[PDB]
């Protein structure tokens, strides 16, 4: 039923608005209850997060606690240590963006806190290169805090430490996959690696590691600060906790709203953020968790809401719940299409079934759109679709099948009548 | 057309050859493309079944239409490079015609 | 890399002359035995076959691929 | 500044 | 991806790090875990692109020396990244966003506007070889969609001549207020702050017992 | 894919039972292939014998002997496998 | 002790814990159609053409590196592991250039017959298709790299069996080139191994162009005399003249290569 | 002589063969042939080389006339590309 | 519309060591 309260909503210096430097944040009260947190334990940390059953704000859905409960196995003489990707290169996820640029501070401590739940002995920020301003407001707010002493060795006053370190990533999307972003780290080619060797268990440097999407990062101290309760009953079921929503294209006030989870999906465009540019009839589909998942059409559009649980079942993705909206003024055809090229531009290529799979649904993607192509090809390109959708090493892979499968889940007719528009002027 | 002879001495005509009639030995010419340096049809040991014309890639050795090549010595029915490129240029003409009138076939 | 070559043993004749035809240049062999290799499944029905037949035979041991040990998570290993 | 963030690093370390 | 070695790309084009370059250098590695050199490649090799933006044949291979791997390593390492140029870059180096979310809100439209003003072609430099055009991807902040990123100047929420109006700045005299030059802070809904309009929560409010 | 017609694979493999209860002795391995055939097995003291029998057995007429062959595998012990198909 | 149990599409084979998927189906005796894993090269999964179907699961995983874990029956021969690979040979067939008839690894190709037997009888690829510039890595190897599968057996070699470190690959998407990125010729000895480490064409022997064709060839095996390792050898004559030495693999002396003075 | 040069010594025996007869040679010896054509000049990074005819031709090869280095041979016809 | 003498065209295969003319 979203609408959360200004006090709980997580984020208050969205916006700016507030000062994202120390001072500001003090005001904030995010570093409050630091030392007491780290001192209870990092078993207290992570019951809080098992309570709080928050699920990855990245755009794979994982349980949060379970994944950091994975290396609180005990050290085998390797560092453990903590990865923060701030890199967002899927479009709409201008989300993490905020925290990042407007309240850097939430997520310095988010790291601290982070890291005595997995007893990492330090974290690395990877945030994209393409924001270079941002670094300078991160690095700048990591600087006030040692400064402080509220990180590094003996960091808020406790037995335990740690050592925040940003670095650049270099216009890559699939640096942000989280095998790669470690090999970026490492200073090899940005490529995922297999699961079979775990990212725990073969972190970075050979030093069990771990993931998290900054916002995972960021909420943790304050949802040890409100309990995983408090954070728990706002969210359903499975689902929990508000999550930021950013809704981008065809609305009247495109923006980030860390507005509620399991929002019904026509309530936030028509309550918040800005309804439906021309209307919420003047929808021809809504992506609800950005290119990666699928598009959802008008129909299921407002019937559903966002929470993972309930996109699944719609056969969509939350995601990072980047809502991008297409009014009736849009090629769709087009629209996928350049989404494709999207990623004939960024795949690494490691992998045989996406390098040629899809560069092979961009050609035909083209086709599609200009018409020249036959009906007939419409289907091949969903066979195409799911032999890249099961067989890749990494994600994007399954990312890239997911669109054109739902252009011709919901669109198939507008599809063939482009194919019968070229046919009939020869 | 332009006289480049088709044989890119694939080898397969002599794979698929039931009388191990034809034998290749290519090297790349100076041009540094692929070329045989000998391409022997023993026409005594061929059965004429017209498989080499089925498996050539570039369809470079074809059946062609003359049948009247009765030869008074035995030697001549040997054929190396020279004479069936000379073959070639003689029937080429008709050869083409022929391919043309049944490739829509095959 | 296929292995389904390398499985039945086989028992060849020793190779003989292969002079040049002088007319066509094509290689030209005086031994019978030179293209047959018969194929046996078992080494004991080979040897068999050399002994009845009174032709001398050199067995040679199947050498088959030594167990590797291999895991994508160790390559990893920075320390080696 | 086009060294303004690796500046910042400098300090940090 | 071949570099056929040119008079003006090839190693005879001296590099080394500046001396306060070298510097940058060092603190790099430390930020590093010990004993690991390579990691350091892709920030080293940034201060390389900082340093000069054409980032020679001749530069990679001292990167690849000042960091110990093999000179491969580097190659391989710079070509993958967008980020990092390997042919001289336009001394403003503009770059359109026009990924689906840009271009529903119009992504396409400033490009047309950014071609005429350069008058120059899509993805070269300006003859004047102070402006290059790139169509680059998801630059992050779609919120804000018509996009130019000019060397980080990040401009957002661009309409037409709001950019002509940018390049202008930047033709003549420099610093052109980089930024979403729309009304709107950072990201908030035009319409105000819904999200948050009330005063923020102090330190420890309503902290949880325990 | 052929036209199999299980009606067939059945009857076959009901008279290779048949024929192999008929002479347990000289008869072993009895099996109808998949291509709807018999082949029956003889130990070749069972030449005489199982020929007769279906040559001259109301259930079972095989008049005539379409043909007589020898496979030669030479690792088997014994090399030769004579075959006798019969109609 | 040590001995997890496995399924093979049922033979219950017993393997030491660590083996991968696809180590298992070779101890049954199962083929898993690979590329890009070499026995003694790095697993590095770039083909994906080895997707398996572990029962009871959701996914395909990866023969060449999962290790099997207890009690996991492998169906290789399922009807998806063969939708796995039906539709992954599709994908190496798009882009690849037909100049079977120039790729002198016409009969010695590791991608027709894995086509062949478990690929797909027709294209679907009705688009373009790519090239790639042949470029100089010697005077010993012929790279004709349009017809690379980027499968990264050569950047290991060249890095993991010889010590050169320099082929490696050089961009992303389809346009990745596993080419040396400035051009600096692949000189070392254990060089040639490359020709007959790459089961594509894309590079092969530059003497041995155009000579022959591996069917012809008449194999006769033997030993290397050039060097004191002794190192077993293949001579491959056709007709009476030796066309070409490629190694066989003796596990002591050369296991699987040769050098270049030797070939 | 031919096209590959076979040619017979005069020590060499097995040079009888053609007294009072003549030798098997060619004139219109293609070594020289496609080097006589003209370079096709494309627009295209990529072209293709159907061999002229489609079904009549050689198997489809697209050629990369990248560099005006090189001009790009299908190494079915021989034929040179001028990007 | 409006006598060859077969022979190997491919070259000698073992070149052989001419005696140095030069005597010792
Ligand atoms: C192609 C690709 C790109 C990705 N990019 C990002 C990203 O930019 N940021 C991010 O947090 N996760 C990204 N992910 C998801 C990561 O793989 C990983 O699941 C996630 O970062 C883990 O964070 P969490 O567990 O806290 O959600 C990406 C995944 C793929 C396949
Ligand atoms: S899918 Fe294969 S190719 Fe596309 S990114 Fe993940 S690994 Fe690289
Ligand atoms: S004839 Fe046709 S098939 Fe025989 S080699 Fe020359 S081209 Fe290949
Ligand atoms: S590699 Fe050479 S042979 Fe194997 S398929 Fe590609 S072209 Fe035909
Ligand atoms: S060259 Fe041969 S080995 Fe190296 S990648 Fe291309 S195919 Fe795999
Ligand atoms: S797509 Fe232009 S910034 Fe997200
Ligand atoms: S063979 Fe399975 S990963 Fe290459
Ligand atoms: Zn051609």
């Amino acid at each position: 039923f979203g609408s959360l309260k200004d006090e709980d909503r997580i984020f208050t210096n969205l916006y700016g608005r507030h000062d994202w430097r120390l001072k500001g944040a003090l005001r904030r009260g995010d570093w409050y209850k630091t030392k007491e947190i780290l001192l209870k334990g990092p078993d207290w940390i992570l019951g809080e997060m098992k309570t709080s059953g928050l699920r990855g704000r990245g755009g794979a859905g994982f349980p949060t606690g379970l994944k950091w409960s994975f290396m609180n196995k005990p050290s085998d003489g390797r560092p453990k240590y903590l990865v923060v990707n701030a890199d967002e290169g899927e479009p709409g996820t201008c989300k993490d963006r905020e925290i990042m640029r407007h309240d850097p501070h939430k997520l310095v401590e988010g790291c601290l806190v982070g890291g005595r739940a997995m007893g990492a002995r330090a974290a690395y920020i990877y945030i994209r290169g393409e924001f270079y301003n941002e670094a300078s407001n991160l690095q700048v707010a990591i600087r006030e805090a040692y400064e402080a002493g509220l990180i590094g060795k003996n960091a808020c006053g406790s037995d335990y430490d740690f050592d925040v370190f940003v670095v650049r990533g270099a216009g890559a999307y699939i640096c942000g996959e989280e095998t790669a972003l470690i090999e970026s780290i490492e200073g090899k080619q940005g490529k995922p690696r297999l699961k079979p060797p775990f990212p725990a268990d073969v972190g970075v440097f050979g030093c069990p590691t771990t993931v998290a999407n900054v916002e995972t990062v960021a909420v943790s101290p304050t949802i040890c600060r409100r309990g995983g309760t408090w954070f728990a009953g706002f969210g359903r079921e499975r689902n929990s906790g508000t999550k930021l929503f950013n809704i981008s294209g065809h609305v009247n006030h495109p923006c980030t709203v860390e507005e509620e989870m399991s929002v019904p999906l026509k309530e936030l465009i028509e309550k918040h953020a800005g309804g439906v540019t021309g209307g919420w009839d003047n929808l021809l589909a809504v992506i609800p968790g950005g290119s990666s998942t699928p598009l959802i059409p008008k129909s299921v559009c407002e019937t559903v809401l966002m929470d993972f649980d309930a996109l699944v079942q719609a056969q969509t993705g939350l995601g990072t719940a980047a809502v991008i909206v297409m009014d009736r003024s849009t090629d769709i055809v087009k629209a996928i299409a350049r989404l494709i090229e999207f990623y004939k531009h960024e795949s690494c290529g490691q992998c045989t079934p996406c390098r040629e799979g899809v560069d092979w649904m961009n050609k035909v993607m083209a086709r599609f759109v200009k018409g020249d192509a036959r009906p007939a090809e419409i289907d091949s390109l969903w066979e195409i679709s799911k032999q890249i959708e099961g067989h890749t090493i990494c994600a994007l892979g399954d990312g890239a099948a997911w669109p054109v499968q739902g252009l011709i889940r919901h669109f198939r007719p507008e599809l063939e009548d482009r194919m019968q528009r070229f046919a009939q002027q020869h | 057309p332009s006289g480049e002879e088709r044989c890119i001495a694939c080898k397969l005509c002599e794979a698929i050859c039931p009388a191990q009639a034809i034998t290749i030995e290519a090297e790349p010419r100076a041009d540094g493309s692929r070329r045989t340096t000998r391409y022997d049809i023993d026409m005594t040991k061929c059965i004429y079944c017209g498989f080499c014309q089925e498996a050539c890639p570039v369809d470079a050795i074809v059946e062609g239409p003359n049948f009247e090549f009765s030869t008074e010595t035995h030697e001549e029915l040997l054929y190396n490079k020279e004479k069936l490129l000379n073959n070639g240029d003689k029937w080429e003409a008709e050869i083409a015609a022929n391919i043309q009138a049944d490739y829509l076939y095959r | 890399s296929g292995v389904n070559n390398t499985k039945k043993w086989k028992m060849e004749f020793d190779t003989r002359e292969r002079w040049e035809n002088p007319l066509m240049g094509w290689a030209s062999t005086a031994d019978p035995l030179s293209n047959m290799v018969l194929t046996f499944s078992a080494k004991e029905d080979a040897i068999a076959f050399a002994e009845k037949n009174g032709w001398s035979y050199d067995v040679e041991e199947k050498k088959v691929p030594k167990p590797k040990s291999k895991s994508y998570g160790a390559n990893f290993s920075w320390n080696k | 500044n086009t060294y303004t963030f690796l500046d910042l690093n400098l300090d940090l370390s | 991806f071949v570099h056929r070695d040119t008079p003006e790309n090839n190693p005879d084009t001296p590099f080394d790090f500046t001396p306060e370059n070298y510097k940058r250098i060092e603190a790099i590695v430390k930020n590093y875990p010990e004993g690991h050199q390579a990691a350091a490649v892709l920030p080293v090799l940034d201060l390389a692109q900082r340093q000069n933006g054409w980032l020679p044949i001749s530069a990679m291979n001292k990167v690849a020396e000042v960091l110990q791997v093999p000179p491969m390593r580097v190659y391989e390492v710079a070509t993958f990244y967008t980020m990092y140029n390997r042919k001289p870059v336009g001394k403003y180096h503009i770059q359109v966003c026009t990924t689906t979310p840009c271009m529903l809100r119009d992504s396409d439209s400033i490009l047309e506007t950014l071609q005429r003003k350069l008058g120059i072609k899509v993805g070269e430099t300006t003859p004047d070889k102070l402006f290059t055009l790139i169509e680059v991807e998801c630059l992050g902040a779609c919120v804000n969609a018509p996009m130019v990123q000019i060397n980080d100047n990040y401009y957002e929420d661009l309409t037409p001549k709001d950019i002509e109006e940018i390049i202008d700045e930047l033709k003549a005299g420099k610093v052109p207020k980089p930024g979403p030059r729309s009304g709107r802070f950072c990201c908030e809904p035009a319409g105000g702050l819904t999200s948050l309009t009330e005063p923020p929560k102090g330190p420890g409010f309503g902290v949880q017992a325990g | 894919v052929r036209p199999r017609s299980d009606v067939t694979h059945k009857q076959l493999s009901a008279f290779g039972e048949y024929v192999a209860e008929i002479l347990p002795k000289y008869v072993q391995q009895v099996q109808v292939s998949c291509l709807d055939e018999l082949e029956i097995c003889i130990h070749p003291d069972g030449v005489i014998p199982t020929l007769t029998f279906l040559r001259d057995h109301t259930n079972a007429q095989f008049k005539s002997l379409a043909d007589l062959t020898a496979v030669d595998v030479p690792t088997r012990q014994n090399r030769f496998e004579i075959v006798y198909n019969l109609l | 002790s040590n001995l997890i149990e496995v399924f093979v599409d049922g033979q219950s084979v017993m393997v030491e814990p660590g083996t991968t998927v696809l180590q298992a189906c070779e101890k049954v005796g199962m083929q898993i159609p690979r590329f890009c894993y070499h026995e003694r090269l790095s697993v590095a999964g770039n083909c994906r053409m080895c997707l398996v179907e572990i029962e009871k699961a959701p996914k395909v995983v990866a023969a060449c590196a999962m290790p099997v874990m207890k009690g996991w029956n492998i169906l290789t021969n399922s009807e998806k592991s063969k939708k796995a690979r039906e539709g992954v040979m599709e994908f190496l067939l798009a882009n690849h250039p037909l100049d079977c008839p120039i790729c002198d690894q016409g009969g010695e190709c590791d991608l027709q017959d894995q086509s062949m037997m478990f690929g797909s009888d027709r294209s679907r690829f009705l688009e373009g298709k790519r090239a790639v510039e042949d470029k100089n890595i010697g005077p010993l190897v012929k790279t004709i790299m349009t017809r690379c599968i980027q499968c990264t057996r050569c950047i290991r070699f060249a890095s993991e069996i010889a010590g050169v470190d320099d082929l490696g690959t050089t961009g992303r998407g389809n346009d990745m080139q596993v080419g040396t990125y400035i051009e600096k010729m692949f000189m070392s000895e254990l060089s040639g191994n490359v020709i007959d480490i790459c089961p594509v064409g894309a590079l092969t022997s530059k003497p041995y162009a155009f000579t022959a064709r591996p069917w012809e060839t008449r194999k006769t095996e033997s030993i290397d005399v050039m060097d004191a390792v002794g190192s077993n050898i293949v001579v491959s004559t056709r007709t009476g003249e030796v066309m070409r030495i490629l190694p066989r693999m003796h596990e002591d002396i050369n296991e699987e290569w040769i050098s270049d003075k030797t070939r | 002589i031919t096209h590959t040069g076979q040619v017979y010594d005069e020590k060499d025996y097995r040079r009888v063969r053609f007294v009072d007869r003549q030798k098997e040679v060619n004139e219109n010896f293609a070594i020289d042939l496609i080097a006589q054509q003209p370079v096709n000049e494309v627009e295209h990074r990529i072209i293709a080389c159907d061999g002229g005819g489609g079904a009549l031709g050689h198997p489809k090869v697209y050629i990369n006339l990248d560099k005006e280095t090189k001009t790009g041979t299908c190494g079915y016809c021989g034929l040179q590309f001028k990007q | 519309p409006t006598q060859y003498v077969p022979y190997s065209t491919t070259r000698k295969k073992i070149h052989e060591w001419v005696p140095p003319s030069t005597p010792y």
